[PDB]
């Protein structure tokens, strides 16, 4: 399940409230690294740190995990390959 | 002019059928699907062809409890904000004097004023995000886009991300006025969205033809 990776990698078990989907291009522009297909990016609201968790996988059906991202009220955020 | 005119032809094609008839389908073997099937087509049910001044493409629907009623980005009263919604009212709040944040992300009143909000697919499996996808309703929103093209002169389009910024390739840049911008999603929102003006372009674009500007302040029916 996708919450429990969230869960399994930041500690706390977040509710992902929106899904997003992103052409391998938009997402280099960010990541600085190009995936290999269309990715999603799944988003969590972190209330007590204030911060946006986001789990990035592929497309459905299969939904495998590429990257997590977590990013703080100044912008700045810090990745992680999968 | 109105949808049911246009479309007429549409409802009838065996794939546009099928593609309702495999939402039934999987209702009935117990899945859950959002949103309800009574408000599917809210969009079209507050916001006729004649009445679009606005259009803001969407994908899927939210997949979570409560959340998703036929409508692009709005969430019901008592939903949290999601995050792309969230940083909308963030851009709101820095280029329109006045507004303040609304504390609900509820959008009925943007509809109700021409604000046409479309999602590409609509509907989606519960807990499965773009679960819904290849089954039809691209095919179906393209004609919808395609339509206000050929029908309409001087929408104004919100194209944001570049899944939907492909979409806006059938729109004619000289009849339509067309606007682009990273998606709003945290991801992406501090590489473009902020400060791309889109909503206050769009009342100039709408002033200037002599039309009335949208207030862009949500308000819940009482």
């Amino acid at each position: 399940n996708l919450s429990d990776i969230i869960e399994k990698e930041t500690g706390k078990q977040l509710v992902i409230q929106e899904s997003i989907l992103m052409l391998p291009e938009e997402v280099e522009e960010v990541i600085g690294n190009k995936p290999e297909s269309d990715i999603l990016v799944h988003t969590a609201y972190d209330e007590s740190t204030d911060e946006n968790v986001m789990l990035l996988t592929s497309d459905a059906p299969e939904y495998k995990p590429w990257a997590l991202v977590i990013q703080d009220s100044n912008g700045e955020n810090k990745i992680k390959m999968l | 002019l109105t949808w049911h005119d246009v479309l007429a032809e549409e409802k009838q094609q065996p794939y546009f059928l099928n593609t309702l008839q495999t939402v039934a389908s999987e209702r009935q073997s117990g899945v859950t699907i959002y949103p309800p099937q009574k408000d599917v087509f809210n969009a079209f049910r507050f916001t006729e062809l004649g009445d679009v001044k606005v259009v803001i493409l969407g994908q899927d629907p939210y997949h979570g409890p409560g959340q998703a009623h036929g409508l692009a980005f709005s969430v019901r009263p008592g939903i949290a904000i999601p995050p792309s919604l969230l940083n909308m009212y963030k851009e709101l709040e820095n280029t329109i004097p006045g507004f303040t944040r609304p504390n609900h992300g509820y959008l009925e009143s943007w509809a109700r004023q021409g604000v046409l909000l479309l999602n590409t697919v609509l509907t989606v499996r519960a807990g499965q995000a773009h679960s819904h996808a290849s089954l039809g309703w691209e095919t179906f929103t393209d004609k919808v886009i395609s339509l206000i093209n050929q029908h309409r002169e001087g929408v104004v389009f919100l194209l944001w991300g570049s899944h939907a910024q492909k979409k806006g390739a059938i729109i004619d840049k000289q009849r339509h006025h067309v606007l682009k911008a990273p998606h709003p999603s945290p991801l992406s929102a501090h590489r473009g969205f902020f400060g791309c003006n889109h909503f206050v372009l769009a009342n100039q674009w709408l002033e200037q033809r002599g039309e009335t500007p949208i207030d862009w302040m949500p308000v819940l029916p009482a």
